[PDB]
RNA sequence: UGGAGGUAAAGCUACUGAAUGUAUGAUGGCGCCGGCGUACUGAAUACAAUUAAACUCUGAAUGCCAUUUAUUUUA
RNA sequence: CGGUCGCCUCCUAAAAGGUAACGGAGGCGUACAAAGGUACCUUCAGUACGGUUGGAAAUCGUAUGUAGAGUGUAAUGGUGU
RNA sequence: UUUGGUGCCCAUGUCGCUGUGGAAACACCUGGUUCCAUUUCGAACCCAGCAGUUAAGCACAGUGGAGCCGAAUGUAGCUGCAGUGAGAAUAGGAAAGCACCAAGC
């Protein structure tokens, strides 16, 4: 029958803001195009790339983008961009 | 916990990491190493991880002071069309022999 | 009965137990074990019943080993209430059972005694049990 | 729900030029700085105006 | 700055001995009645 | 000057006793440390002034304080509020403090029976605790009544405790 | 073909909270004169082995981002 | 009636991203004249040994140990020159 | 080759254990007056010199002791009775490798 069964006490949840992989290797990237969003630092800035105060990775010079693997147990990723060359 | 020698290598490494992460325009580097007896200088070009030339007191010159080493290697770089160099402190402080070398490099037409 | 004392969470989700078993696929300590040929959910009260039956039919001569333990806590919303209003309340602790893994094991007692003990303990479980010997 | 903003301007050119957070209960001494100005094209001293 | 003591002697009048590395300067050559050399149980 | 005495005779004496082929494998004193334990900073007696005063009157060297490095919720202690005092010294002061300890203070102990409990930690270090408050000549009476003493440490260049013991025994250390 | 990921599964001396047997038993409690036997509870250690949405030393396939060859639409 | 109405962290969310329920769990409506900027110097916590106050635990030296230390906070990620 | 210096690689490059060697050098070392220096002190930084040094750092040779990587087969999972391929662990491996400058063979 009817009964005041309530007491949820929690339904709160924050709006999810998209992040992660926004670009990939093999595409020409003009300067200023954001490549990877993250909360933290899981992709170290390599060469010819810049880091913004949100730790946001972006490019400075044109060229093809590539990822490299390194680290103490080979589990760290670097993003880099090379000039368009043959 | 260190040995006065690993510390020098460690601080040279922190400085090298700083120079490699900071650069957005390409300038050759002039590394300097001070030892117990004398000093040495090495002109390195980046983007290739190779070395143009070097100088020291081991080239049959007097030990330290010795500011002449701070000129000839400079003349080495200007003859290879390099005037935009960055001065590394190696694993030492910008003072004494290092400062003497820096002023020697400065006074013969180098820009840093 | 056999219950954990604290947990970082109070009401976790359920778990599927389809597919072949994981871990405890072979005997370890006892000489003769009881394997389960069906995955299901068993509470600690049935485990207690099986253990007391094993002990009573065993005597202070052999030894027995229990291979699993309830690590999960489901909920059961009280009776005659409407749907919603969050999750209910926990009232039992259950151990997931995957098919093809052993439940109880015994050793150090003649063959007829251990066989009858395992058969007596088997009917107390809601799974299709099967006897098994040590792999040697 | 606590007021923390404070406005700073110069004394040589007299315009409210900057805004900043400042706690009264932690800095009883009145803050003063030296900053650039957009009307005299130079760096001048700045104090808060209430 | 700080108490600037310098080279001052160190005598034992019961052992009649003099030594010096560093001592108090305000009273030159302080006298002491018992020391390690003077003490017979110190040596054994 | 005990420094020359050690550098010329005792060093070669121990090199010939422990017959080796290198002079610096022979043990050498590494550092001299003075450590003050202070507890009246939280009780608000003189705010560490007693330790600074005592260390000033004992040392021919400018004293400097040390701070707590832990969150100590026992009385009230966290990250600062200088407690204890610390001095590390080099050079002629090492031999000066050595000769002072071995000629003026320790032989003046009312109940002296030597100082040895195998206090070696096995990595070549010994620690000696001067118990009484005022026992040195450079420190004069009527200063403070807060109970505290001295904690000196003899440390050698190697990790072999036997060599350190031999060095200390050959340098006139009461044992 | 290149690349990102962190789930399916698998593992729990690779941390995180749960625990099973044995070998050591700390620390206890009981009894007993700092100390003692402990039909006993037992942290930490070595050995055999457990479970997970909020544990991960590790870790698929599929899908997704774009480039390559070829076909096709004019979307 | 009871609970909630905005924003943030993880899972639910099925390795792009995103996804709901009066789902599971927690926080926020600030703080910093320095914890911002820069130059320079320096590196875990704990544990053990040894010494006067000093006991589990103050402090000091050494050694060890591969983050159980810290990061103005809820959580996550990141961070061992 | 050795030998110091340093760059990317960061454990199959680690932690150690035992012997071997220092000409040129790197380091220990000799001292704090000159520049510089400690919350303090030539401990570290820095000066100016080379009496001694194989001890240590350092490099060789060994050491599979610890730590690390991990073969083949089989198997768990999934994509349409066949492809797909894990993890743990096993036999094994490993005492780094690739360039550059300078001295001297």
């Amino acid at each position: 029958s009817k009964k005041g069964v309530g007491s949820t006490k929690n339904g709160r949840d924050s709006h999810a803001k998209r992040l992660g992989a926004k670009k990939a290797d093999g595409q020409m990237i003009r300067t200023g195009q954001i490549i990877y969003r993250q909360r933290g630092t899981r992709v170290y800035p390599g060469v010819n790339v810049g880091l913004g105060s949100d730790d946001t990775l972006f490019a400075l010079s044109d060229g093809l983008v590539k990822y490299q693997k390194f680290g103490p147990k080979q589990g760290k990723t670097r993003v880099s961009v090379v000039k368009h060359k043959l | 916990m260190k040995t006065r020698t690993e510390q020098r290598r460690l601080r040279h490494k922190r400085i090298v990491k700083k120079i490699r992460a900071t650069n957005h325009d390409n300038r050759v580097v002039l590394m300097v190493i001070k030892s117990l007896n004398h000093i040495s200088v090495q002109a390195w070009d980046f983007s290739q991880n190779i070395v143009l030339a070097s100088s020291s007191s081991l080239a049959l010159k007097l030990k330290n002071n010795a500011k002449l080493v701070g000129q000839d290697i400079a003349d080495k770089l200007v003859k290879l069309k390099l005037t935009n160099v960055v001065f590394d402190t190696g694993g030492s402080k910008y003072h004494g022999r290092i400062a003497a070398l820096a002023e020697a490099a400065r006074e013969r037409g180098l820009n840093f | 009965m056999l219950q954990p004392k604290r947990t970082k969470y109070r009401k976790p989700h359920n778990v599927s137990y389809e597919g072949k078993a994981k871990g405890n696929s072979y005997v370890a300590f006892g000489e003769y074990g009881l394997v389960a040929t069906k995955g299901n959910w068993i509470d600690a009260r049935a485990i207690e019943s099986a253990r007391i039956a094993i002990s009573k039919c065993l005597g202070k001569t052999g030894k027995m080993w229990i291979r699993i333990f309830p690590h999960m806590s489901k909920t059961k919303k009280p009776l005659e209430v409407r749907m919603g209003s969050g999750k209910g309340n926990p009232e039992f602790w259950v151990a997931v059972v995957k098919q093809g893994t052993v439940m109880f094991e015994v050793a150090n007692i003649p063959e007829s005694q251990m066989i009858k003990a395992l058969t007596r303990a088997g009917h107390k479980l809601p799974v299709t049990w099967k006897i098994l010997k040590r792999e040697e | 729900a606590v007021k923390r903003s404070t406005r700073l301007g110069c004394n040589d050119c007299r315009e409210i030029n900057y805004l900043t957070f400042k706690n009264v209960k932690k800095n009883p001494e009145k803050l003063a700085l030296n900053k650039f100005c957009s009307r005299c094209r130079k760096v001048v001293v700045h104090k808060e105006v209430k | 700055f700080h108490f600037p003591s310098q080279s001052v002697s160190f005598k034992c009048a019961s052992c009649s001995n003099s030594f010096t590395i560093e001592s108090t300067l305000k009273q030159k050559e302080i006298t002491i009645d018992i020391c390690g050399k003077c003490h017979p149980f110190y040596i054994g | 000057n005990l420094k020359a005495h050690y550098q010329k005779t005792i060093a070669k004496e121990l090199q010939k006793s422990f017959a080796f082929s290198s002079i610096m494998q022979v043990p050498r004193l590494e550092k001299i440390v003075i450590n003050m334990g202070v507890g009246d900073a939280i009780r608000d007696s003189k705010f560490l002034e007693s330790a600074l005063n005592e260390l000033h009157l004992i040392s021919g060297q400018k004293p400097v304080a040390t701070k707590a490095k832990n969150a100590i919720s026992t009385y009230k202690l966290r990250a600062g509020q200088l407690i204890g005092c610390k001095v590390t010294l080099r050079g002629e002061r090492m031999w000066a403090f050595l000769e002072k300890l071995i000629y003026v203070a320790l032989p003046r102990v009312r109940d002296f029976r030597g100082l040895s409990l195998k206090s070696f930690d096995g990595r070549g270090n010994y620690t000696i605790g001067i118990k009484e408050q005022i026992i040195f000549p450079e420190i004069v009476y009527d200063d403070i009544k807060r109970i505290r003493g001295f904690d000196v440490t003899l440390v050698t260049s190697t990790n072999k405790d036997s060599e350190a013991l031999a060095l200390l025994r050959a340098l006139n250390l009461p044992l």
